[PDB]
């Protein structure tokens, strides 16, 4: 039944702050995309605010304890695979139950009929299943801090020191672990709660391939992905 | 009726499955593009694969509850772990041969008692990554986490007994199920092995690196018409009765 280290919260302090430090897009990075007052429209924007996503979900990567510890081979490989998974874990934080939209960072509600409409007919139905999952789980900020954490350092196929980052990893994994187990009675429940959790990772692993085949059957539609986003999840 | 225990789990490993119903979930389609000089074994494979699949078909039915939710979502669950289950179980078995400036890539995948797949052969077949992924991150780290039985069979009932399958007719229903073993387990790791700090979350961090492989299986069987996809429900549904 014990508390945390220094070093603990002080980056579970640490990661709740980069966490609303990266949430949206600057002001005027969203200023500029988001500017104007027909397919490629809503198309337009989601790819936009998705490589606005993106951007952030690396920075935030780096900020993290121990990445700097990657060779530049396995960092480009351990973000390579998260960009995509965590952007999942972003998305969910935006979710309305009450509409069943995604609100984008300019405060736009993007219901399953928008995704239609952009193509991204086929990624929609199962990200906002994923979403109303989520909700229901009600997690705090921590969790979804630690969480991301986690699957950044998560094992990846083309790792030079793998059994460096799986401790990387163990620290974030314990330190969720630690605190779940203060937040409530240390009692049964409380693995229950950790295993819930931990199983956010499997489901986030069948989001991201979805959201490659569907970079896929859009780049086969021929319709221009932007390079940065080809470029970090790997479409041929 | 029982409690779904890790006890009454491991009483159904041994269980033999009761290949009276021929059911193919795999097979060469007439519209595959498997090359000729192989569709014998191609074959030959898929009917392996598919005793297999009703074998755990009837172990998912005789696990304590399961049999009680009602029947749609029973499908559902089984249709959405088989080949997370069915791969799981090469992985175990694939433990053994195990070879475990010194270390080589594993050469032997277990697939069934006695039979074993060559890793030139999956080369041969382009599915090298995959079956290397198999053995890597999954029998290979498992040897190395010394899994055991206990914990080998609750993950497998933690891995059918999923809450976010799409279209659950009643969620929590299996929510119960699955948080009853996400007990069993963390007490299984206290106290048989309390001095592993974060071993049950190195058992469920199996869990996706799993999910992927299998995600990536379903590729290359579909790019060959080897699943038969729209009349798995049926068979499992059939078989559920
Ligand atoms: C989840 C598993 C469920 C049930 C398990 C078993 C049934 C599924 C079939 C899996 C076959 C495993 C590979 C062994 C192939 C043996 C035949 C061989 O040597 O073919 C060479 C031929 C050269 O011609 P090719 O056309 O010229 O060249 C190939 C393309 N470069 O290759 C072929 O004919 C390719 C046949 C396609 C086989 C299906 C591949 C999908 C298997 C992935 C699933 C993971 C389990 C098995 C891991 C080994
Ligand atoms: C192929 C690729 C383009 C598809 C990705 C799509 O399927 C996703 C997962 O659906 C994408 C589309 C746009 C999207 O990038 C976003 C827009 C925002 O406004 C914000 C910007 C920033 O605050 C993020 O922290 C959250 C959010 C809601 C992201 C999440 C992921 C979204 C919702």
């Amino acid at each position: 039944v014990p508390p945390l280290t220094a070093n603990q919260k002080s980056l579970i302090a640490r990661l709740v702050w980069y966490q609303e430090g990266y949430e949206q897009p600057s002001e005027e990075d969203l200023k500029r995309v988001t500017q104007t007052w027909d397919s490629d429209m809503p198309f337009r924007q989601i790819t936009e605010m998705t490589i606005l996503t993106v951007q952030l979900i690396v920075e935030f990567a780096k900020g993290l304890p121990g990445f700097a510890k990657i060779s530049q081979s396995d960092q480009i490989t351990l973000l390579k695979a998260c960009s995509s998974e965590v952007m999942m874990l972003r998305v969910a934080r935006r979710y309305d139950a009450a509409t069943d939209s995604v609100l984008f960072a300019n405060n736009q509600a993007y219901t399953r009929d928008n995704y239609r409409k952009a193509g991204m007919a086929y990624v929609i139905e199962d990200l906002l299943h994923f979403c109303r999952c989520m909700y229901s789980m009600m997690m705090d900020n921590v969790h979804y801090a630690l969480l991301t954490a986690i699957v950044i350092f998560s094992d990846r196929p083309g790792l030079e020191q793998p059994l460096l980052v799986e401790e990387i990893q163990r620290y974030y994994l314990n330190t969720l672990r630690v605190y779940i187990l203060n937040q409530n009675s240390a009692s049964p429940r409380c693995a229950v709660i950790f295993g819930k959790i931990l199983g956010i990772l499997t489901e986030i692993r069948t989001l991201g391939m979805q959201n490659s085949n569907m970079c896929i059957s859009l780049k086969l539609k021929n319709r221009k992905l932007p390079p940065f986003l080809e470029e970090i999840w790997d479409v041929a | 009726v029982q409690e779904l225990s890790i006890e009454r789990l491991l009483e159904m490993e041994s269980l033999v499955a009761d290949p009276s119903e021929e059911f193919q979930f795999l097979r060469v389609g007439p519209d595959s593009n498997v090359p000729p000089k192989f569709r014998a074994p191609v074959s030959s494979l898929c009917q392996i694969g598919n005793k297999q699949i009703a074998a755990l078909v009837v172990w998912a039915r005789d696990i304590p509850h399961f049999s009680q939710l009602e029947m749609e979502d029973q499908i559902l669950l089984i249709k959405g772990s088989w080949n997370e289950l069915l791969l799981f179980a090469i992985a175990w078995r694939s433990m053994e041969f195990l070879t475990e400036r010194t270390t080589s890539p594993p050469q032997l995948m277990c697939l069934m008692p006695g039979m074993t797949l060559h890793r030139n052969s999956a080369l041969q077949a382009g599915v090298g990554q995959i079956f290397d992924r198999v053995l890597s991150e999954l029998s290979l780290k498992m040897r190395t986490l010394r899994v055991d039985q206990a914990e080998y069979v609750a993950l497998k009932a933690i891995i059918l007994l999923n809450p976010d399958v799409k279209g659950l007719k009643n969620r929590q229903e299996v929510e119960v199920l699955r948080e009853k073993m996400f007990l069993c387990l963390d007490e299984y790791c206290r106290r048989s092995r309390s001095s592993e700090e974060g071993r049950f979350a190195a058992l469920l961090l199996r869990l996706p690196a799993l999910r992927s492989i299998s995600l990536k299986s379903f590729e290359h069987l579909f790019f060959f018409h080897l699943v038969a996809d729209t009349s798995i429900a049926g068979y499992i549904r059939d078989a559920l009765r």
